[PDB]
RNA sequence: UUCCCGGGCCUUGUACAGCUGUACCGGAAGGUGCGGCUGG
RNA sequence: GUGGGAGAGGGUGGUGGAAUUCCCGGAGUAGCGGUGAAAUGCGCAGAUACCGGGAGGAACGCCGAUGGCGAAGGCAGCCACCUGGUCCACCCGUGACGCUGAGGCGCGAAAGCGUGGGGAGCAAACCGGAUCCGGGUAGUCCACGCCCUAAACGAUGCGCGCUAGGUCUCUGGGUCUCCUGGGGGCCGAAGCUAACGCGUUAAGCGCGCCGCCUGGGGAGUACGGCCGCAAGGCUGAAACUCAAAGGAAUUGACGGGGGCCCGCACAAGCGGUGGAGCAUGUGGUUUAAUUCGAAGCAACGCGAAGAACCUUAC
């Protein structure tokens, strides 16, 4: 976009928690449009949760929710055909973005034979803080704020 | 080996490379380093990465000579001096006073052709 | 603020009042433009020579060093 | 173009004369050249566009192609391969400026049994015009381009024939390498080493460029301003009016003193 | 909107940095030293 | 004439430090030095970065300005002496004593020469490297003699009179927010100019005197003369050749180099292609024929929205 600010888009709330996260968290999940499915993963998955973890899911998954959820970002700069991977602030959206990215990704990742066993056992690791994810977040943490003297580059 | 424990340091920073020098109050160098004793040669040697390292370079020799307090008097107009500075600041040493001392001609000698045509 | 507004009646060729004098002088050693000074043409001009009869004497610094980044 | 027909005209080609071309190019030179002489033989360097040459060529079957410079080559071994019939050499060289000067003249101090050369060189460089002696083309070149051969320019061009447009106008000069030196001569290396000091400060007096440019000097103020006497050279009369005959005068004179 | 690609509009030089006095060039489709000018 | 003013105007005699280089001591040492990149080069008799003590040369950082002075070239550290020009107030004295100026005489940036000194830095020519960098003689400096050129330009000869104003600035004087002189710039009446532009600092209206022009090239060349030690300077043609050579300004073009804005252009994401098998089109080979066209985007699941016979053109 040249002029415009690229309004947000507006998300519905879940139906069971009335929630937006749930709602973000869900269409995360989705491949070649299938709602129903992720919907039943997520549930499955919560429900794995709820008998392994004695608390409600919905306050752990939140939990990580914050866990996971970056403040500094490196991005490239093009000055004289050379790379300055200057560390910058991330908007709360753009915080929620990557977390949610990453928690989902890192959920695909694991070794275990069902998806729904696999999210579950990222979400309850990344809120504890362990994890593909978490450990992600401390890598891009750790590539910024190592790279200081390149803060000049306001950008 | 001297144990005077506080002196001053004295950073040349210059186009094509930086030097920095610790000394006693007497004037006498204990130490110094350069971009040369890092391993960097050529162009990389003004840049300052090894600005950056040198830097630290000095501190570290200096440690070994038990010194704590430092005086930062610098020279030249090297694109690698304030971030030399911050770093000699913040290699662990407590510095007392920084000043620019780079040395300009009263109208005297003629310079380069590269540096001619001042108006 | 100006220089010249805050200060008191003085003479200018006087190359000895050495108090008056520095306050005409930057951080280094350097004669103030006609903006931070806020002098007339004539004046200004006496003032250039009066501080370099003062200098060559030894009372002011011929450059001085800036305490900073 | 055909500013070739007449560089030919004046090089005295004939079908018993051979032709060495140093810088030929594209080969158009040695084009008109092949109608008029029975062996030219042509040095190459750029291994780019010798392929490009090779081809064109084809027509004339008189051409001979050797691949190495004229600095790091015997000519000499050229000229007795080749030309074993031929009863004289010709060079029509038309190469960029910059690289002529040198090999115009090692091809003069190795004294080969060439006769002249067709050249193109700038006008202001001309092997320095006619070298007269009172003249600002005159030099230390010049004294050089002398001692070895007779120079003539024949004539100019202005415009352009290779280049889309330059700025300066250029010449062309012929040559005849001489039999013997000029005049006799003590050593090479002294005549050759007075002349530069004579022409190291142009301006300056010949007595002062003896006396300070030539080695020692100093302590031979005497000595020099005696021989000069005994030469019938004034001390007070510049480089520039000194012709080769009082060259040669004037080092046979410094020398056993 | 820094950069890559492709467009539109508004600004400047040559076609339908340059010049100049002088002094030199044995790597002269010109080069350099000392100045000077905008006829950039 | 009296009373005052400003100023890098000039000449002479001296001293003030910043900086570069070299030398003598101290301490320390693996590299300094340089370009877009690199390479020559300096260093174990220990370089650069550093401190202290000396030597010598040249120039004068901020003030410094679009500023000032001079007839031009030109002139900036500070002090002292000698000296030129100029401005204002008083309206005191002489009573036209004025303007211009062919020749002459003098001055004349820089570069260059001679007789002697000096030489830190920089640097023609020259010595080396990759094909701009490191050194380096003359020179740049001083004294006395020559040389006498230039984009020596405001590309505008000098003096006087008249012809609306506004604004900025330097320097004087008064009855002090203004009035009245002398300089330096910017907008503009009338007017002038081919136009750009000039416009009380005229390129306007006029008068006086001097210098210069008669189309381009040849050519500031040839011969002669004068000057100079020399380079060269002043004066300055013709034969021959061309029909243009030029000055302004308009429209447009190409890349000069910038300003700005747009596009799933980049970025931020999602899914793909290039790896595998198969379908189709095409290049090239092969064939008796593999009919023909389409070729960057904008040809290549395109003509062909249906090739076993027809279609079919081989």
């Amino acid at each position: 976009a040249r002029r415009r600010r690229a309004e947000v888009r507006q998300l519905q709330p879940d139906l069971v928690y009335g929630d937006v996260l749930v709602t973000a968290f869900i269409n995360k999940i989705m491949r070649d449009g299938k709602k129903n499915l992720a919907a039943r993963i997520f549930y499955d998955a919560c429900k794995i949760i709820q008998e392994k973890t004695g608390q409600e899911p919905l306050k752990v998954f939140k939990q990580a929710v914050e866990n996971v959820k970056p403040r500094m970002e490196v991005r490239s700069r093009r000055v004289g055909g050379a790379n300055y991977q200057v560390p910058m602030e991330v908007s709360p959206r753009r915080q929620q973005s990557l977390a949610l990215r990453w928690l989902v990704q890192a959920a695909n990742q694991r070794p275990e034979r069902r998806a729904a066993v696999r999210i579950a056992h990222e979400l309850m690791d990344a809120a504890e803080g362990k994890g593909g994810a978490v450990k992600k977040k401390e890598d891009v943490e750790r590539m910024a704020e190592a790279n200081r003297a390149y803060a000049h580059y306001r950008w | 080996k001297r144990q005077v424990a506080s002196g001053r340091a004295y950073i040349h920073a210059s186009y094509n490379n930086t030097i920095v020098t610790i000394t006693d109050p007497d004037g006498n160098p204990i130490t110094w380093s350069s971009g040369g004793v890092i391993g960097y040669k050529g162009s990389r040697k003004g840049t300052p990465y090894a600005a950056q390292l040198a830097a630290l370079d000095a501190a570290k020799k200096a440690m070994a000579y038990g010194m704590q307090s430092v005086d930062v008097i610098v020279r030249g107009t090297g694109a690698g001096r304030e971030q030399a500075i911050r770093a000699l600041q913040a290699s662990g040493l407590q510095v007392k006073s920084i000043v620019d001392d780079t040395p300009v001609p009263h109208n005297g000698c003629r310079p380069k052709k590269k540096f001619r045509k001042a108006s | 603020a100006k220089v010249k507004a805050t200060l008191g009646e003085f003479d200018l060729r006087d190359y000895r009042n050495v108090e008056v004098l520095k306050r005409f002088l930057s951080e280094t050693g350097k004669i103030l433009p006609r903006r931070r000074t806020g002098l007339s043409a004539k004046e200004q001009r006496i003032l250039a020579k009066t501080i370099k009869r003062a200098r060559i004497l030894g009372l002011l610094p011929f450059t001085e060093k800036l305490v900073r980044k | 173009t055909n500013i070739l027909n007449r560089i030919v005209d004046h090089a005295e080609v004939t079908e018993k004369t051979g032709v060495i071309e140093i810088g030929p190019g594209i080969g158009a030179l040695t084009e008109q050249l092949a109608k008029r002489a029975k062996k030219v033989v042509a040095f190459e360097i750029d291994q780019r566009l010798l392929p490009i040459l090779k081809d064109t060529l084809s027509p004339y079957e008189n051409v001979t192609v050797i691949h190495q410079d004229v600095l790091k080559a015997d000519v000499k071994s050229v000229i007795e391969e080749q030309f074993q019939d031929c009863d004289e050499i010709m060079v029509v060289a038309n190469l960029p400026y910059y690289v002529t000067t040198p090999i115009i003249m090692k091809l003069l101090e190795e004294h080969l049994p060439l006769k002249g050369i067709v050249v193109m060189l700038q006008k202001e460089v001309a092997e320095r015009m006619a070298a007269d002696p009172s003249s600002k083309e005159y030099g230390s070149l010049s004294i050089a381009v002398q001692f070895y051969t007779e120079a003539k320019t024949v004539m100019i061009v202005p415009k352009t024939v290779f280049v889309p447009q330059p700025n300066v106008d250029s010449a062309v000069i012929r040559l005849i390498l001489r039999d013997g030196p000029a005049v006799d001569v003590e050593n090479e290396s002294f005549f050759f080493q007075l002349i530069k000091a004579s022409f190291a400060q142009r301006r300056k007096t010949l007595l002062n460029n003896l006396v300070n440019n030539l080695p020692e000097g100093k302590a031979q103020k005497s000595t020099i301003e005696q021989v000069l006497e005994e030469t019938n050279i004034d001390g007070k009369r510049r480089g520039e009016s000194l012709s080769i005959e009082e060259f040669a005068a004037l080092s046979n004179g410094l020398y056993k003193a």
